[PDB]
């Protein structure tokens, strides 16, 4: 079906975040002072000063009778603005006035003509603070008694809506539904209680009941009848009894400005379902005690910038502003990149939209490699008509797709697209040269190809080096077994089908040759370990520290391979690695190209090769200067966001083991890196990029600094790289979406597939959960179900894991019942054990935030209380009584 | 910071007291010029070298129009000096409103006068200074005072703040003495 | 809200009415707002 | 901008009596303070009327001015007052 | 209350608007202080032209550069000031 994820809610605790880059006011920060300790009010001007100027500047002369006024005077306050922003942090939720209760009383009588009332009072004090409630509890009444109150009558449906079965009238079924929709109206929807206070003195006589100040909004209740004169003096002398002993109030009680905050509440002590006051309460008391650890807010803003920069921010320790940690933050990340694959392709977006807006390749026409070897026509003729039949056109918008292809995590293993080779000539050897090109510059993608790569460049080494391919073979055969801790290595002995690319050969007990040492490897076939020596990427392993200072996610000691080292080390602009390693490459693979045309074919000539050769030293210089010098700071940024969390590779093209965490759901199991012959035109990717890349690459630069420019040099420019805006709330707003559509898959959870949730009661749980009428439930009724429920927490759309192929696609079954993390080594589910899973998971992950567990909480031990509108049995008799 | 009212400004100790008369105004040269210098321990010293002294003035009136400068210069252009003069008479206007804290006299006036021409003074006080906003970066600027009262000048305050920093009361506010709310009787033959 | 001395009002599974309840006051939905600066120390390129 | 006040009595009484103090002493004030009311601060004068000297600025002679006419002021000008007293029964309550 | 120190910039440029401002208000008021900054490249042009000489940088900016961009200073020379008249009171007020 559809393939873009869009589903949000304002239900998770990730706040909003908005941007100005304005530095000429304030203009942000409102508000009344309401304690000499108050630190969120609007500004106040301050003294008024004077000149007092005296610059520093080689001989400036006195002016000594002007200044020292009698006014205060400031300091000297150089004039740079160093960079000015401002961020602003928005929270969800909002108030409300009048209390609008649950549960209500109401009342009826039992007498169709009643005593008339005998009240006039004379002051609008007794008429304000309790007529009403003397009228409610009137003189004969016949019974008061408890009901919900409207919306909740309204939410009751009552016809069928979530539970497509074919019943007959009425029967636990509009029971559950209710109960789904009252909990998920609580769930959602915080508000926090404003009232208005009066100014009564000592009116209210003889009633300790009554403080001296009372909200405007009045109730309903005995306490307010008792002190009148009504219905039996026995009714009031028996209340006052009764409650003599308890502590009753009214109106406001004290008042305590909290520390972890200071903004002045009041404690009052209206009548109202306890439940509602429970929900004020808590989700009142909850907005005021979230803090963040100032540096925390340093390390993120830090993080999502330039390394290279001082950053300062507002100074005082403990500002309160909704967090986005968790306890449980890879965990239930990856549970959603385990099951909703489309989030790869919000990452890939995004991720695309940080790097191309640093523009740091446009493209020219008329590539310069086709230009020359064109109109010369001196060398022999496959160079051409090949390379004219490679160099493919480019519109950065692929360009800027493959570069961000470096970092977000793989999940699905890629294939090559287009793969040209004569079968004899030995001109093939100029695709085994683009093929080790584009993986000294892209190290990681190739961690996954390397099944193609091994039997591709077997087949062209066959067809062009035989003492070393057949020897080769009988020692090395195909493939590491690691048994034990030797390296038993199994062949094929027959050419049935050798080059094949299908063997899952980067997860199981299966590694391919070619790569893991054995220094017996060289020596025994050379131009192999040669080829080898060559491809492996010996660069670094960063840690990334920066991140996992900013609370993002990810696990312990965790790394990455930046592909490019760097050039300012100290002020020298050393001689960027990178372009000796790729030299060096490209020479020593045509000299290897050259002893081949001297072998089988000598009437041919030899110029065109090393002009060529000359040609494509000459043309690599600049693009590896601007490769070391502009993207790797760039990656660094890169690998410092949040997106990124699976590392792509250790380095060695050793035993890397590509991660293996999965989810088991009681049989099936859905993995991560979901091995096995998929694939989607999305992640098919080509080579020739390198060659048209190299060609008719016009780098920011070069022409920065007057390298690649045209007609004119320099700009004198400076390579920008993206701001710390423009990406905060891109990527909150992507959190924030993960997270919504894991608590609405928790919430489906709660209520299905019995046998999981039991948090603390177990019971009540249970009468909700009849209803469903079996201990399992239909497929069907469960997508219904969560259609349903998804278009009532936020807006969007979103799929549930289907899996791809290169054409159609299948939509996997989805039950989740006990979802459970486990890692999978050699495709055999192991069980946990500690100390080498993160020790973390240990259980299901807790999918919902703490506090919706609680509000959930309430709505049960609520609604599943005295107001279960059912009882069984009833008896048949017929009485005159 | 902080200007306080009920603090008195004292002397630290270490400081030579330097009564000024003319005898310490003396002349020296250097590239051949003549510049002005004092004599406070005998070797001639410039305006700016002025360490630790604190220069007691008395008539207020009568210096011709160097030593004005000098002294002017010292009090800026110094480390750590002190001008007292305790015969200046001066009304002196307290209040705490930010936004009419304007006093405009340049202490070159305040030195030159003839002894009795008792003039105003304002006087701002915010010992219960309120934190600021949980924006500012960095209070990065200087707001150096100048002329500080020598007595008590706090007799017709009856009450400073009214806030509470933490619900409680802030350590340092005032409230009315007892002395003006006692109501005694009447005497009941002329008042009184 | 607990009772006067007894466990807890969410234990006994019987609603009551007059409990106590929390109050702000007008305005506590003053949203928040932060600010940095930026000022950077090696350039990308350099060097006379 | 300090926070707003939250006085809403019912009865015209607690208005009458101490609306106007509690305005005064509000909250949030910084100094409360002593000072001359109108008609003093208008006898002083400030310039020089009754001492012919030739002075410059001002200088304990408009002290000495301003202390004779407010002092003849007072030695003239008997007056005895006269107020009007309302019906208040025990709505003040708690406070002696 | 820095009394004898002398802050030795290693490279200029890099200083956001905190150090900049504190060392400023620092080479004043403060007693024997120093700033020195022995890696800025400047050039100077000397003359002893008081009618024609020139203020061109206040300090405010020498340390704001990128550290490989070179000023050019107007050095002012009088080491040959005639002795004036014995007629002309002395200054007051010096040249910092």
């Amino acid at each position: 079906g559809g393939s873009s994820i869009t589903y949000t809610s304002d239900t998770t605790g990730n706040p909003r975040i908005t941007n100005a880059r304005t530095n000429n006011d304030e203009t942000h920060a409102t508000g009344p002072i309401e304690d000499l300790n108050s630190t969120s009010h609007g500004r106040e001007p301050e003294i008024e000063s004077f000149a007092d100027r005296a610059e520093l500047a080689m001989m400036i002369q006195g002016m000594t009778v002007g200044a020292l006024t009698v006014q205060p005077m400031r300091s000297i306050r150089s004039t740079f603005a160093n960079l000015a922003n401002v961020l602003i942090f928005h929270d969800v939720f909002t108030t409300e006035d009048k209390p609008s209760a649950f549960i209500e009383y109401h009342s009826d009588e039992m007498i169709v003509n009643m005593p008339k009332q005998t009240y006039n009072p004379i002051d609008n004090l007794a008429k304000i603070l309790y007529l009403p409630s003397l009228e409610k509890f009137k003189y004969g009444t016949g019974i008061v008694q408890l009901n919900y109150s409207p919306h909740i009558s309204k939410l009751y449906q009552n016809t069928n809506n979530i539970i497509n079965t074919i019943t007959d009238g009425i029967t636990y079924a509009n029971r559950t539904e209710f109960f789904i929709r009252v909990m998920v109206l609580m769930m959602m929807d915080r508000k926090i209680l404003t009232m208005e206070f009066y100014d009564v003195d000592t009116s209210a006589i003889s009633n300790t009941a009554i403080l001296p100040t009372i909200p405007t909004t009045t109730g309903v209740s005995p306490l307010l009848r008792i002190d009148t004169r009504t219905e039996p003096i026995w009714y009031n002398d028996a209340i006052k009894t009764l409650i003599t002993n308890l502590t009753i109030q009214y109106g406001k009680i004290k008042t305590v400005l909290d520390a972890n905050a200071v903004k002045r509440y009041s404690v009052v002590g209206y009548p109202i379902d306890q439940y509602r006051a429970y929900l004020y309460n808590h989700n009142l008391l909850e907005y005021l005690g979230k803090k963040v650890k100032r540096e925390d807010i340093m390390s993120l803003i830090k993080a999502l910038s330039y390394e290279f920069d001082l950053i300062t921010i507002s100074d005082l320790e403990y500002q309160n502003i909704p967090k986005w940690f968790s306890d449980n933050d890879l965990s239930r990340f990856i549970f959603s990149i385990c099951m909703f694959p489309d989030i790869v392709r919000q990452f890939h977006a995004l991720n695309i939209d940080y790097f191309s807006q640093a523009n740091v390749f446009t493209v020219k026409s008329e590539n310069a490699i086709v230009k020359m070897l064109n109109s010369n026509q001196n060398m022999e003729p496959t160079i051409i008509n090949w390379f004219l039949f490679r160099i493919c056109a480019i519109d950065k918008t692929v360009i800027d797709d493959y570069f961000s292809l470096e970092m977000t995590p793989i999940i699905m293993r890629p294939k090559l697209y287009d793969f040209d080779m004569k079968r004899g000539e030995p001109v093939s050897l100029l695709y085994i040269l683009e093929l080790i090109l584009f993986s000294i510059m892209f190290p990681n993608v190739t961690q996954h190809m390397l099944g193609q790569i091994q039997a591709r460049i077997l087949y062209i080494s066959m067809y062009a080096f035989r003492q070393e391919y057949l020897k080769f073979i009988t020692k090395f055969g195909f493939y590491y077994k690691i048994v034990n801790g030797r390296k038993e290595y199994i062949q094929v002995t027959n050419q049935n089908e050798r080059m094949t690319e299908n063997n899952d050969v980067l997860t199981g007990n299966l590694y391919p040759s070619l790569f893991t040492d054995d220094p017996t490897l060289s020596a025994i076939a050379p131009t192999l370990a040669k080829i080898a020596r060559l491809m492996k990427p010996t660069t670094s392993l960063t840690p990334d520290d920066r991140a996992i200072a900013a609370k993002f996610p990810r696990f312990k000691d965790s790394a990455h391979l930046n592909p490019y080292s760097s050039l300012n080390i100290g002020g020298r602009t050393q001689h960027s690695v990178t372009y000796t390693r790729m030299y060096d490459a490209i020479e020593e693979m045509f000299n290897l190209i050259l002893r081949a045309f001297a072998s089988s074919f000598a009437q041919r000539p030899r110029a065109g090769v090393t002009q060529l050769k000359s040609l494509l030293t000459q043309l690599a210089d600049p693009l590896c200067l601007a490769l070391d010098g502009h993207v790797y700071h760039l990656y660094n940024v890169m690998a410092n966001m949040m997106q990124n969390f699976i590392p792509n590779t250790d380095g060695q093209f050793h035993s890397f083991r590509a991660c293996s965490y999965a989810v088991k759901d009681g049989g099936n199991i859905y993995r991560v890196v979901q091995n096995g012959d998929e694939l989607n035109e999305s992640l098919l990717i080509d080579t020739a990029i390198v060659w048209g890349l190299l060609g008719n690459t016009d780098s920011s630069y070069g022409n920065a600094i007057g390298a690649t420019g045209t007609a004119n040099v320099p700009t004198k420019v400076q390579p920008v790289i993206p701001t710390p805006d423009n990406f905060i709330t891109p990527t909150i707003h992507l959190k924030t979406s993960i997270d919504a559509i894991c608590s609405v898959e928790g919430i489906l959870l709660l209520i299905l597939s019995r046998q999981t949730t039991i948090p603390g009661y177990e019971d009540e749980l249970n009468k909700l959960r009849t209803g469903i009428s079996q201990p399992k439930v239909t497929e069907r009724q469960y997508r219904r179900a969560r259609e349903s429920i998804k278009n009532m927490l936020g807006s969007g759309d979103y799929n549930v894991a289907p899996l791809h192929f290169l054409l159609h696609t299948e939509h996997r079954s989805t039950k989740l019942s006990k979802p459970l993390i486990r890692r999978v080594l050699d495709n055999v589910v192991q069980p946990y054990v500690a100390n080498l899973d993160p020790a973390e998971f240990e259980n299901t992950p807790q999918l919902i935030e703490n506090s919706n567990m609680t509000r959930l909480q309430i709505a049960l031990k609520m609604l599943t209380g005295d107001m279960d509108d059912i009882v069984k049995g009833l008896i048949l008799h017929k009485r005159a009584c | 910071a902080k200007f306080d009212v009920y603090e008195t400004l004292t002397i630290p100790t270490d400081v030579k007291t330097i009564v000024l008369t003319m005898q310490h105004i003396s002349t020296q040269t250097q590239n051949n010029m003549v510049y002005y210098v004092f004599l406070i321990d005998g070797v001639k010293i410039l305006a700016e070298d002025i360490k630790n002294v604190n220069f007691q003035i008395d008539i207020t009136g009568i210096w011709p129009e160097y030593v004005i400068t000098l002294l002017l210069r010292a009090i800026n252009n110094g480390f750590n000096t002190y001008v007292s003069m305790p015969n200046i008479l001066y009304k002196p206007t307290i209040t705490a409103d930010v936004r009419q804290f304007m006093n405009t006299t340049k202490a070159e006036t305040l030195l030159i006068s003839n002894k009795s021409i008792v003039h105003e003074i304002m006087f701002f006080d915010n010992a219960l200074q309120p934190k600021m906003s949980s924006d500012t970066l960095a209070l990065s600027e200087a707001v150096y005072r100048t002329i500080w009262n020598s007595s008590i000048i706090t007799q017709r305050i009856s009450a400073r703040g009214l806030m509470n920093l933490e619900d409680a009361r802030p350590p340092e506010a005032k409230i009315s003495h007892q002395s003006e709310l006692d109501m005694g009787k009447i005497d009941e033959t002329s008042g009184e | 809200p607990i009772y006067t001395s007894g466990l807890q009002k969410m234990q006994s599974s019987k609603v009551s009415m007059a409990n106590v309840v929390l109050s702000a006051g007008s305005d506590v939905i003053r949203q928040a707002a932060i600010k940095y600066n930026v000022v950077r120390t090696q350039e990308i390129i350099l060097f006379e």
